[PDB]
């Protein structure tokens, strides 16, 4: 189904069907790691966070961090045998990439080779950053998993104006449930399920089965398993409690959602191996 | 990279180094721009990896093709379709004779379905002139330069100010909007279709403040009845002169009744009123050239 109102700018099952159309050209391999046979699960969880702190230290949107999270799975679909100490450059690369696609004013390139501690030249982030592209092929465009948090935002809080593309929800919630998100995509396995089906069961778990079909579209079958997958990440964050929002010192108070925070959250993942 | 020979320098600018290049076993001539990365402290630079993946997404056939991304020797090629001229160049050597109406009613038809497929895979092109405009010589125009392109999210946010060349630039992004979208593409293309019209630009300023009141001399001052919350933008003043809307039979003489209903629907001030690309196609404008397809109610 589509979740989206009557459209003005074009036939509103047009956009929605190229949005889903798209989610088919953008592979995922929850197992691309069986292709690095060095590397192991946890590595991927620890060099994401690392991505989501340096993206909060300099105040970098969510989407950015996910798309270079997008970034450096699939390339990694595409390269076999990597080793650990080649991992960081990817990851700042993706991310270099990410900031310069999102950001009105990203960081510059001595920037992210001066947050790797001097492990990562500026020439290495230049070298890494034209592989990568190169070997994604040039398709830089994904529909991020916090791209559908911001769907599904959106149309909770439609009222008879269907006005989509004018942003109207609340930011406490919004974030609670990018928590939950920003837990579940440092496991691998997550990758088993598609971005809109993981954005869908996180804010499933944070309301209801009708809000979520209501926005999302998709039938509670469709997300079963994935909200079944999702249950210990979701209690964890529920034991803990919900954050507060953050303000930033430049960012609106409009826009304070829409950037990437991090906390102590590797602990939390362990719990939910259980 | 071989196989490609250099014929003759298109230009340098916002865009890069293009030149236009033809096969020689082919026959076949591109349009390559070349981008000196060794001259890059920042790498590939940021236009250039949106252009390249927005352009790899949007296969049309009134949309400028990518066609290849070659890199070698600290340099990037982009390898595009080649069109023979530009619309400022047509327009101007048919400033005399005007261009025939038909003409004017099949590029903006062309023009719109380009648009209509942008703005459907959510894009913003945010730089429509006629210097971005390329026909061929088979009747057919399309649109190039996706550099100041951008993908919109659903909802937006606010995205980069002070966009769009400043003889296109829609009145909200003049008066400080903080959110926008769709609509800043369908008022420059009311610019360029007044502009084929009377073989001359719509709203010629030389400032942000001389151009927006250009625009209010023609379609009057707006106040809260025509645009809700404009007295309210973060560039308007209660010191703006008042001008009457001038009648577009002399705005657009050449325009007959149904194409001064599509151009006002263009020029609307609201953005939220303002005609759709969608919405434009089905105008009875172009009720001749284009056919209803039956829709289902379901
Ligand atoms: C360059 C620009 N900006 C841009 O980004 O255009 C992209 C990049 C190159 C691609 C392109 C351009 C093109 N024809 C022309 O430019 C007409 C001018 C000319 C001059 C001499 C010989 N022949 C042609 N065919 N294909 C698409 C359009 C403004």
């Amino acid at each position: 189904g589509s979740p989206l109102p009557v459209l003005s700018w074009a036939n509103r099952e047009e956009v929605w069907k190229i949005m889903l159309n798209k989610e088919k050209t953008y592979l995922r391999d929850q197992h691309f790691l069986e292709q690095h046979p060095l590397l192991q699960p946890k590595m991927r969880a620890i060099l994401l966070d690392w991505l989501m702190e340096v993206c909060e230290v300099y105040k970098l949107h969510r989407e950015t961090f996910y798309l270079a999270q997008d970034f450096f799975d699939r390339y990694m679909a595409t390269q076999e045998n990597v080793v650990k100490t080649l991992l960081q450059l990817i990851g700042i690369s993706s991310l270099f990439i990410a900031a310069k696609l999102e950001e009105i004013y990203p960081p510059k390139l001595h920037q992210f080779a001066y947050v790797t501690d001097g492990a990562c030249s500026g020439d290495e982030i230049l070298t890494m950053e034209l592989m990568i592209m190169k070997a994604l092929k040039w398709r830089l465009s994904p529909l991020t998993i916090v791209s559908w948090l911001n769907v599904y935002m959106q149309v909770a809080y439609l009222n008879d104006l269907h006005e989509v593309l004018l942003p109207q929800y609340p930011q406490q919630i919004f974030i609670q449930i990018a928590e939950l998100l920003d837990l579940c995509v440092l496991d691998v396995d997550c990758l088993e399920f598609p971005y809109g089906i993981l954005a869908a069961s996180a804010l499933y778990h944070f309301s209801s089965s009708e809000l979520m079909q209501k926005v999302s579209g998709y039938q509670w079958c469709d997300i079963e398993n994935c909200v079944k997958w999702m249950v210990p990440f979701a209690m964890v964050i529920r034991e803990t409690g919900s954050s507060k929002l953050k303000h930033f010192r430049g960012v609106a108070d409009e826009d304070a959602h829409n950037i990437q925070t991090h906390r102590d959250s590797l602990d939390l993942l362990d719990k939910a191996r259980a | 990279m071989e196989n490609f020979q250099k014929v003759e320098k298109i230009g340098e600018g916002t865009y890069g180094v293009v030149y236009k290049a033809r096969n020689k076993l082919t026959g076949e001539v591109v349009a390559l721009k070349k981008i000196r990365l060794d001259t890059e402290t920042e790498g590939v630079p940021s236009t250039a990896i949106r252009e390249i993946s927005l352009l790899k997404e949007l296969n049309h056939p009134n949309i400028v093709k990518l066609l290849d991304v070659i890199h070698t020797e600290n340099k990037l090629y982009l390898v595009f379709e080649f069109l023979h001229q530009d619309l400022k160049k047509f327009m101007d050597a048919s400033a005399l004779t005007g261009i025939p109406l038909p003409l004017i009613k099949s590029y903006l038809f062309q023009l719109l379905q380009g648009l209509a497929f942008c703005h459907s895979h959510r894009v913003l092109h945010r730089d429509l002139k006629p210097q971005n405009l390329l026909i061929n010589t088979e009747g057919a125009i399309k649109l190039a330069d996706f550099g100041l392109a951008r993908a919109f999210g659903v909802p937006v946010r606010t995205y980069t100010h002070e966009v769009v060349t400043l003889w296109y630039r829609a009145p909200e992004i003049l008066l400080g909007c903080k959110y926008y979208s769709t609509a800043v593409d369908i008022w420059s293309l009311g610019c360029i279709f007044a502009e084929m019209v009377t073989r001359r630009a719509l709203f010629p300023g030389d400032s942000e403040i001389d151009q927006l009141f250009r625009i209010f001399r023609t379609l009057g001052t707006p106040d809260e009845v025509v645009w809700p919350g404009v007295t309210s933008m973060p560039d308007y003043k209660p010191s703006f002169p008042k001008w009457a809307r001038q009648d577009f039979s002399k705005v657009v003489p050449p325009l007959d009744e149904d194409g001064r209903s599509l151009l006002s629907q263009m020029l609307h001030y609201d953005p939220n009123k303002r005609i759709s690309a969608k919405a434009a196609l089905a105008h009875p404008f172009f009720q001749d050239v284009t056919k209803p397809v039956p829709h289902l109610r379901l």
